[PDB]
């Protein structure tokens, strides 16, 4: 009810959170009783015509493993966009903030898997997935954030570090754009919030993933779980696994180490 | 403004004191681009647009980056003018 869309008198700001890729978030009170995250968008990098009309198919989404989103305040500039409020804040400092088992670390490779399978079955692009946009809960379990904002509005910049080559090369996005952003974001659970090819700019970066350069096998990542996120970076997009293969390549080395 | 005690240059160039050696971008066209160092990491902010930047490379432009990220900066235009801003964002 309330046609997804939230009235601005009832929400009651408390905190704030800091600023995320699409705008400064801040945390409060919905009706005085629920605790949400209040997301301002950006004013000049949306159309916002774009996104009133077809943000009715994002907020149809429901998954576990999804950040709740509550409702959206188009109403005015900027819009809001009340989510749920995730506690231990995004995955990308939680990592480097910590020192976990290594089940755990898979665990969370897991979770982010199972709502990317989900995503994919509804055919929607996530488009920019990586540690900074998983949110962590106050029970460590992680939940995808940010998907599709991407899709609505420079030399070189940093998410060459997650983009396939065919991304790099002709922006061609598709389920293996995502599945690559997921491989990649493998590496940097099992490197505890490491940046991806570290040793390279932005640049340079890109010159080499085109030639073939991979990550190499993160110390906490056993050689069979290196596999997994290997299978993720394939050269021709179409030999890439699917979220469903992924999320049962995960699942079977949880058996064979627990 | 939002910092109005780092808008001068000599003002700015007083915080990278605290500069890492190890970073790749001189404190000198920081605190040019109106950056300065806000005392962790390589963090600088734009004392005009509040606009935080950080993860500095080998061969960055602070003015570039500037543009890149925050170019409705009313410094940044002030200083490089829109021509430049509108041929780095227009890339
Ligand atoms: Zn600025």
């Amino acid at each position: 009810y309330g046609s997804w869309e939230i009235d601005p008198k009832d929400l009651t700001f408390l905190k704030e959170l800091g600023t995320g890729q699409f705008g400064v978030v801040k945390y409060g009170k919905w009706r005085g009783q629920y605790d949400v995250a209040i997301k301002m968008i950006k004013e000049g990098s949306m159309s916002e015509d774009e996104f009133i009309e077809e943000a009715k198919v994002m907020m149809n989404l429901s998954h576990e493993k999804l950040v709740q989103l509550y409702g959206v305040c188009t109403k005015q500039r900027p819009i809001f966009i009340i989510t749920e409020y995730m506690a231990n804040g995004c995955l990308l400092n939680y990592l480097r903030e910590m020192r976990f088992q290594t089940q755990q670390l898979l665990e969370m490779c897991k979770d982010v898997c199972e709502a990317m399978e989900y995503l994919e079955s509804k055919q929607f692009l996530h488009r920019d997935l990586a540690a900074r946009n998983c949110l962590v809960n106050d029970q460590g379990v992680v939940k995808v954030s940010d998907f599709g904002l991407s899709r609505y509005v420079v030399g070189s910049k940093f998410p060459v570090r997650w983009s396939p080559p065919e991304v790099l090369m002709y922006s061609k996005f598709s389920s293996k754009s995502d599945i690559w952003a997921f491989g990649v974001l493998m590496w940097e659970i099992y490197s505890l919030g490491k940046m991806p090819y570290e040793r390279f700019t932005n640049s340079e970066t890109a010159e080499h993933i085109a030639q073939g350069l991979r990550l190499y096998r993160p110390h906490l990542a056993s050689e069979k779980v290196y596999t997994i996120m290997y299978s993720c970076w394939h050269e021709k997009a179409d030999e890439r696994p699917t979220f469903k293969i992924l999320l049962s390549n995960i699942l079977d080395v949880m058996d064979e180490e627990s | 403004i939002s910092n109005l005690s780092m808008q001068t240059h000599a003002a700015r160039m007083r915080t990278f004191m605290y500069w890492p050696s190890s970073v790749p971008v001189q404190p000198e066209q920081l605190a040019s681009a109106g950056f300065y160092y806000v005392g962790r990491n390589d963090d600088v902010k734009c004392f005009c647009c509040d606009g935080g930047l950080r993860c500095w490379e080998s061969g960055d432009d602070p003015w570039v980056e500037h543009a890149k990220w925050f170019p409705r900066c009313e410094f940044l235009i002030r200083m490089k003018g829109q021509e430049f801003v509108d041929e780095i964002q227009g890339r």
